[PDB]
């Protein structure tokens, strides 16, 4: 068989130029449930598929509020998102107190990139192991970002991360010119987010307990719809 | 390191099966050039290969002047085709080649001995300045002396004017405390074979 | 103390008295209040001798090191290193300093750092205890772009007065001329500046 | 296991493997240098090799100005040279401030060699792959040339050489102080001492130099400065019109 | 035994720090990025690859600005570019705060040099995964620098790094050959756009946006503005014409 | 620590049965200490060291069997505890308390297993007005024990036997001076015992009153009591 | 690991020490790493206090930074408290403690030197000590360390009596060094120091009769050659 000598920690470069410990983390993303993100010129939506343990247990929350203008969804390691979603919650709330200024989305991207990067220079600590779709309406429109644990944060119209992420990522890729023109309609942009996350399900059936949706933009502050609130989209 | 031991404990047998033998010139001139100056271990395990190939092979130009010759055009193309075949699940029994082409490949394969020794001698003088020590200094002198004995006068008389040449014009005995052994002895083994070289 | 610096056509000139007093007693009557932080960047000290000395000493360093790495220091920079020390340490210092120097681009440059730690670029600046008496003479008798000996005279008179009227000022009058052609140290004695 | 080859600890025969290797790095640039004493000057010649046509020769320097008085020339990878030069440029500014006189050549060397020693005795820090050649015209000792190495060693030379063809250059000098039987080069103007330093290097390397293949540093009393592109061509022109 | 290449501070038997050489490989396998020094400034250019159709056009900026008058562009691990440019600014603002003048290019370079070089000193921190091209305009004209993971840095007339390294370096040498006095601030921009468009054939699989910024003593009065709108199409259209 | 074993300890506990050889005998009206000196060269300066017999306070003293540079690190800190218990309670420190104070530092490494145990084993001879004369022992185990007579180091198992034989409770001090030398008849790898291979000490009922003198023997004083039989 | 450092000591230039009745002497050779180097710029025999000197065998640098750390400890831990300088016995103790800590501390290797420290304190008289990398230290009538260690140590037993005048011990330590010498043998490749009478000549001042000057004197390039002719 085939052993690896350069995958020990994060302070170690593979001969071909690769940080294996990071490539491995980037894979922890795909070890958690699927979530989807998309935006028009006036709104940004998130759809996540909360996963449960027994028939007898609650469902893991997959979307977290950050400020009244910005929120994110997670696919991957939960505690790593609790830790990052919290840091984001702070900067947002500091840009509010010191400068009385809603923290730009483009900037929380730049700030998380640098936060995750720190965990790939250091001996001892493992990299972050979760992916984040981040949404918000800042002074510059609607916005969506993809946060991989490598540090690479990228701004998009839509994407999807996790278990069978590929079903939606390919729907959105074709729907592009259609949904980014869903301005001034909120109910219709969610109808789309949900018709995309459902390409990534097998014979699987969205219910009031499976579905988690969040939205934000122009004159809608970041709100989260779990439970019965989500029924109208099924 | 494993698949270099697999291959060494089996070199002598490859020199026989009239198909594999073709590869042996290539695999050698590849080992020689891949002789590392930082990895003491990889080098000990390469010399293993290099000396085994020399112990069971005559360093000789076997071309009857047949014009098509050349290592490319005639050997390389075949070697790659055999490998492509072997790699895709297929075995060597399924591998069909003309007894004409496969003997062109084999004879043309015995041309590279000259251009490869210029690269072994180069790699020796680089090793004069390394903290490789003892066990491995010796084993390297065996490879240089075995390589000599498996040489026809055509090739040897070249190897000689190449030690002679490089021994005088060299920028290779700096570092503190050198392994002179690796270069003085291979000279003595030239004079063993050709006393005439001594007078001068 | 009692010090000033003036710019002109060819560069900048620094001037001072030489009298450090503790009380009514002149502890030293030959003080070198013109202190050097670089080839052609000098200062005028006034205030605590112990404070102005310590600072200039520490600036002489910052600039010797700046030279090592980054090269020759703008006159502007010398000033910034002074301000940074004086301002960021205001609560524990009593020093009023005049930084003056010659580069080739701007020629004559002068920065006065009052007590606060503020910094003010000017054509000429006076300071030190006995300055109060010549704000009048100077504003009336100063001109831009003076000749070398025109400026020596302007300083000799201004300082001849300050010393007449101030008890905390006196000694000899020291000058230091900073031009392209080099550093020239001046001295004028009492038998001379009093008869003016 | 076999890990006394990776950190600054003792092999079984009292050897510091990591230091011996560190030395091997000082050649990795492939520049040679030499230094000489005058009646009252000091000179350092280094080679300048600019292969990339995209480079700017003016930024390519292995000669560092450490103080008004003190010059340093490094054999070794550029990154390590600068790490050392910056630390010396600052140990010598601090020295002037704390102690009131300019920092003397041999003291700066003892202080960098002391430093170079800690690296040689602490697990976690690595020595630098550099050999620092320090020159000056120190106010007490005269022309000075002091060299420190990754080993922690320092000592003062009549003249010296460092790098790849080090011993070819060294043995040329040895045979010219066996012959004038002194500790210096009896010429007054530094110009003739620079010409001499270039001469005995051409002789020893068996190649000619152009105004672009050399870097010259010079120390007189009260100054250490480096020669410009042209200040060298003049020196070369004079060699060629007598030799 | 061996194992001389799993630890960062560690000297190979013949003077080499292997972990650094591996990082250079990560540089070589990333976006291609260049710099050109003209007669009164510098021009910078980068290749932005387009993973999918969903990446937003013009909206994932790679070129970072330092102070007001300095530009940085890097090739490789992008987050390491950011961590380096951050320490780059903390440094350029330490300098300004104390010495008033905004930090001189050569002095800025020496400061990055030491941060990087100092990341090659202990077994417990890995070198940067970027070769960084940076420069600007100071008291004495224009300066272009490049700085690899080892800490090495020099001043270039032009520079490249990235997958399309050897390719750009060669078109770059072509201009330094034809026009020794340097290009015009405006021309250098048209040409940088050519050179990126070419060094893209070494990565022609995916699609790309161009990104240019510059710092010119005549065309942006010493500051580091980006190249946008009409002047950007000016050059995108000049590349298309020298690709066909 | 596999079967309930203190490995890094036994390591050093048996490194002790190599170096040195020391003895302590408690008489009814005094105490005695004694040691053999390490492999000596002709040129080593005999009189200076006092290398294996150290004074701790005017009323306490230890014999060492172990690494010298290692015991000095201990003794230095024990001479101090002595003086802290003075400056603090204005009474001389009680022997057991000093012993425990060390034993506790020994066992400090026998557990915070991030630093290396102690060479060295101690015999302590001391007097305090709470428990007459005392004799104690200190292996790097951390344990201490009471003794009417004891030994540490090479040939330990052997002397413990002769000691058990010739000892009587009514013993005087001079009677115990002999028993100590006498039974470094056997336990001596050097055939024949000299004054220079020795170091000696006593804590008697004073050279005068009802009090307590302490006495580290000068070389000559040894060649004088060696005179009583050993060599003559 | 301490054992490997003692091994770096076992090679590296020979050095020695001899105590007498009225003085101590220590010497080593100055092996020139080149003829280009001026050997006067490096001192193998260093002053610690004006009553105490030291010589080594082994790793050059480790000696330097040990001579420095050593001078300082003489002040920081003695002179600044009691107004006197430290006694040989105790300054030696404070150096052993310094090296013994490089041993038992993590992240650092012990020093590659054995030291010979010679000196005179008012109460203990003359004495000569050896200090090993292990942090152990022993008192010597005379000994040697380094390569020539075994040859010279044997010669010293043969030639040493406890009635030596210091001039006799200088004579010996020159012969002893003549048999081991690696390079040439003169005043430029021998370093010799003594710890003898008080040298008022070398105080630098005159006016207090209670302090009389350094006992430590380092023989000049000349004084050596002079003795080697009548040798």
């Amino acid at each position: 068989m085939f052993r690896n000598n350069y995958d020990g920690d994060t302070v170690t470069f593979s001969p071909t130029g690769r940080l294996f410990q990071v490539e491995y983390a980037l894979e922890a993303i795909k070890q958690g449930s699927v979530t989807v993100g998309l935006r028009s010129n006036t709104h940004a939506v998130l759809v996540a598929l909360k996963r449960n343990a027994d028939e007898l247990s609650s469902y893991q929350k997959k979307i977290i509020k950050c400020d009244e203008h910005m929120g994110l969804s997670l696919a991957g390691l939960a505690p790593d998102a609790r830790v990052l979603s919290n840091y984001l919650r702070q900067q947002c709330n500091y840009s509010s107190l010191v400068f009385n200024r809603k923290l730009a989305v483009e900037r929380a991207g730049h700030l998380l990139c640098d936060k995750a990067q720190k965990n790939t220079q250091s001996y001892g600590g493992r990299p972050y192991g979760v992916g984040l779709l981040i949404i918000g309406y800042d002074k510059s429109g609607a916005h969506l970002l993809e946060f991989q644990p490598s540090g690479n944060v990228t701004e998009l119209y839509g994407t999807a991360i996790g278990a069978r992420s590929q079903g939606a990522k390919t729907y959105l890729e074709r729907t592009l010119d259609t949904f980014i023109k869903i301005d001034g309609n909120p109910d219709e942009l969610i109808k789309a987010g949900v018709e995309a996350i459902s390409q990534s399900l097998r014979d699987e059936s969205l219910t009031v307990d499976n579905l988690s949706i969040a939205i934000v933009g122009k004159d809608t502050p970041f709100t989260i719809y779990d439970g019965e609130a989500v029924a109208k989209y099924i | 390191i494993s698949s270099l031991k697999q291959f060494t404990r089996v070199i002598r047998f490859i020199v026989m099966d009239k198909l594999y033998r073709v590869h042996i010139t290539n695999v050698l001139s590849m080992l020689v050039s891949k002789l590392d100056m930082n990895d003491t271990n990889l080098t000990s395990n390469l010399i293993n290969g290099i000396v085994s190939i020399a112990a069971f092979i005559p360093i000789q130009d076997l071309t009857g002047e047949d014009d098509y010759i050349s290592f490319e055009s005639d050997t390389l193309p075949l070697v790659q085709q055999h490998f492509y075949h072997i790699k895709c699940g297929e075995s060597s029994k399924t591998f069909r080649v003309d007894d004409e082409l496969l003997n062109n490949a084999f004879k043309a394969s015995t041309t590279v001995f000259q251009s490869m020794l210029k690269v072994y001698v180069e790699k020796i003088f680089q090793l004069v300045d390394v903290d490789l020590e003892d066990s491995l200094v010796t084993k390297i002198n065996q490879t240089t002396m075995i390589l000599q004995e498996s040489m026809d006068d055509k090739i040897f008389n070249y190897f000689a004017s190449l030690l002679n040449r490089n021994f005088w014009s060299n920028d290779s005995f700096k570092e503190k405390d050198p392994n002179y052994e690796l270069v003085t002895i291979p000279l003595a083994a030239l004079v063993r074979r050709n006393n005439g070289l001594s007078k001068e | 103390a009692s010090i000033m610096a003036v710019t002109f056509k060819d560069g900048v000139i620094l001037g001072a008295d030489s009298r450090t007093t503790t009380g009514a007693y002149i502890a030293n009557r030959v003080t070198d209040k013109l202190t050097r932080v670089h080839d052609k960047i000098w200062c005028c000290r006034s205030g605590s001798a112990a404070d102005t000395q310590a600072i200039a000493d520490i600036v002489q360093y910052h600039l010797e090191l700046y030279t090592s790495q980054y090269g020759t220091p703008s006159t502007e920079t010398a000033a910034s290193v002074f301000k940074e020390l004086c301002y960021e340490n205001k609560d524990n210092l009593t020093a009023g300093i005049i930084v003056a120097g010659y580069d080739d681009k701007n020629k004559g440059e002068v920065y006065t750092i009052p007590l606060g730690g503020s910094v003010h670029k000017l054509p000429y600046a006076i300071a030190g205890s006995g300055s109060t008496f010549i704000y009048g003479y100077c504003d009336k008798n100063f001109r831009e772009n003076m000749s070398k000996e025109e400026t020596v005279d302007f300083i000799k008179h201004s300082l001849s007065q300050a010393i007449k009227w101030d008890g905390s000022s006196g000694g000899v009058i020291r000058m230091v001329v900073l031009t392209a052609a080099g550093v020239e140290r001046l001295i004028f004695y009492p038998d001379e500046y009093e008869q003016l | 296991a076999g890990y006394d080859r990776h950190i600054t600890i003792f092999s079984p025969e009292g050897r510091l493997y990591q230091v011996e290797y560190a030395f091997k790095a000082t050649n990795q640039t492939n520049i040679n240098s030499l230094a000489v004493r005058g009646k009252d000057c000091t000179v350092v010649i280094s080679q300048k090799k600019v292969p990339d046509k995209l480079l700017d020769p003016t930024t390519v320097s292995y000669i560092f100005c450490i103080s008004r008085t003190i010059g340093m020339v490094v054999n070794g990878p550029i990154p390590d040279a600068r790490n050392a030069a910056l630390r010396a440029k600052a140990e010598a500014a601090e020295f002037r401030y704390k102690y009131g006189y300019d920092m003397p050549c041999d003291v700066l060397a003892k202080r960098m060699a002391n430093l170079s020693q800690i690296y040689t005795q602490r697990a976690y820090m690595r020595p630098l792959g550099v050999i620092l050649t320090f020159v000056s015209v120190d106010e007490e000792l005269g022309p000075s040339i002091y060299k420190t190495d990754p080993a922690g060693y320092y000592v003062g030379y009549k003249a010296t050489a460092t790098g790849p063809k080090q011993q070819e250059i060294t043995t040329n000098l040895e045979n010219h102080f066996k012959k004038s039987k002194i500790d210096h080069i009896n010429e007054e103007s530094w110009e003739k001492v620079v010409e001499f330093a270039i001469t005995h290097m051409i002789d020893a390397l068996g190649t000619e130099f152009s105004k672009n293949d050399l870097e010259v540093g010079v120390a007189t009393k009260d100054k250490f400065f480096t020669l410009s592109a042209e200040n060298i061509e003049e020196r070369l022109v004079a060699i060629a019109e007598q030799d | 035994g061996t194992g001389y290449d799993l630890s960062n501070s560690v000297f190979s038997p013949d003077g080499r720090n292997f972990q650094v050489e591996y990082a250079v490989k990560a540089v070589e396998n990333g976006t291609t990025s260049i710099g050109i020094k003209c007669n009164d400034g510098v021009v910078f250019a980068v290749e932005k690859l387009i993973t999918s159709k969903l990446l937003v056009p013009q909206k994932n900026v790679k070129i970072q600005v330092v102070d007001r008058h300095i530009g940085c562009v890097y090739s490789g691990l992008i987050p390491d570019g950011r961590h380096l440019v951050n320490r780059g600014r903390e440094e350029a603002a330490s300098f300004k705060k104390l010495y008033k003048t905004p930090i001189p290019i050569p002095a800025f370079a020496d400061r990055l040099g030491q941060y990087v070089q100092a990341h090659t000193l202990y077994n417990s921190v890995r070198p940067f995964g970027v070769s960084t091209i940076f420069g600007g305009v100071d008291k004495n004209g224009a300066h272009l620098y490049m700085l690899e993971p080892s800490g090495s840095y020099w001043g270039y007339k032009g520079a490249a790094t990235g997958k399309g390294r050897q390719s750009a370096k060669a078109e770059l040498e072509k201009l330094v050959d034809h026009h020794p006095e340097g290009l015009s601030a405006r021309e250098a921009v048209k040409q940088a756009a050519k050179i990126i468009y070419l060094a893209h054939e070494d990565n022609k699989e995916k699609d790309f946006e161009l990104e240019i910024s510059w710092c010119s003593l005549s065309e942006t009065n010493g500051l580091h503005k980006f190249v946008k709108g009409d002047l950007l199409q000016e050059a995108i259209d000049f590349a298309q014409k020298e690709i066909n | 620590s596999p079967e309930g074993r203190l490995y890094q300890v036994e390591y050093a506990l048996e490194s002790i049965s190599h170096a040195g050889t020391a003895i302590g005998i408690m008489a009814s009206d005094g105490i005695v200490l004694a040691a053999e000196r390490k492999v000596t060269s002709t040129l080593l300066e005999q009189d200076t060291s006092t290398e294996k017999l150290y004074k701790l306070n005017d009323k306490i003293a230890v014999a060492v069997a172990g690494l010298t540079a290692d015991a000095e690190i201990l003794i230095n800190t024990a001479r101090i505890h002595a003086q802290n218990y003075l400056k603090t309670y204005n009474e001389d420190i009680p022997v057991e308390i000093l012993v425990r104070r060390l034993s506790d530092i020994k066992q400090g490494y026998t557990q915070h297993g991030g630093l290396r145990p102690f060479g060295v084993s101690f015999i302590y001879a001391g007097y305090d007005d709470r428990y007459g004369y005392q004799l104690y022992t200190s292996n790097p185990s951390g344990n201490y024990t009471g003794w009417k007579a004891i030994s540490v180091g090479a040939n330990t198992s052997a002397a413990q036997t002769l000691l058990q034989m010739d000892y009587k409770d009514d013993m005087k001090v001079d009677d115990a001076i002999e028993l100590a030398l006498k039974t470094l008849s056997k336990t001596t790898d050097s055939s024949a015992l000299t004054y220079d291979r020795l170091e000696f000490a006593t804590i008697r009922k004073g050279a005068n009153d009802g009090e307590v003198y302490q006495k580290i023997f000068k070389p000559q004083e040894i060649k004088d009591i060696l005179v009583k039989t050993g060599i003559t | 690991q301490i054992d490997y450092a003692l091994t770096a000591v076992k090679q590296g230039v020979t050095s020695l020490g001899i105590k007498a009745t009225n003085g101590v002497v220590i010497a080593t050779e100055k092996k020139s790493s080149s003829p280009l180097a001026m050997s006067e710029t490096l001192s193998k025999v260093s002053l610690l206090t004006p009553d105490i000197g030291a010589v080594y065998s082994g790793m050059g640098p480790d000696y330097r930074v040990l001579v420095d750390k050593s001078r300082k400890v003489a002040h920081t831990s003695y002179k600044r408290i009691y107004g006197e300088y430290p006694p040989t016995k105790l300054l030696v103790s404070e150096v052993a403690k310094i090296m013994q800590e490089a041993t038992q501390s993590g992240g650092v290797r012990p020093f590659g030197v054995s030291l010979l420290i010679a000196g005179h304190d008012e109460f203990n008289g003359f004495s000569l000590y050896q200090v090993d990398p292990s942090g152990s230290y022993f008192p010597w009538k005379a000994t040697a360390i380094g390569k020539g260690s075994v040859a010279a140590k044997t010669f010293l037993e043969k030639r040493w009596n406890d009635e030596l005048e210091l001039e006799d011990a200088i004579h010996i330590a020159l012969l002893t060094l003549k048999e081991s010498v690696e390079g040439e043998f003169n005043g430029d490749t021998i370093e010799l120091a003594i710890i003898g009478d008080e040298n008022p000549d070398l105080l630098g001042y005159t006016g207090i009769p209670t302090d009389k000057g350094p006992r430590f004197r380092k023989l000049t390039s000349q004084e050596i050659n002079d003795r080697l002719e009548a040798l």
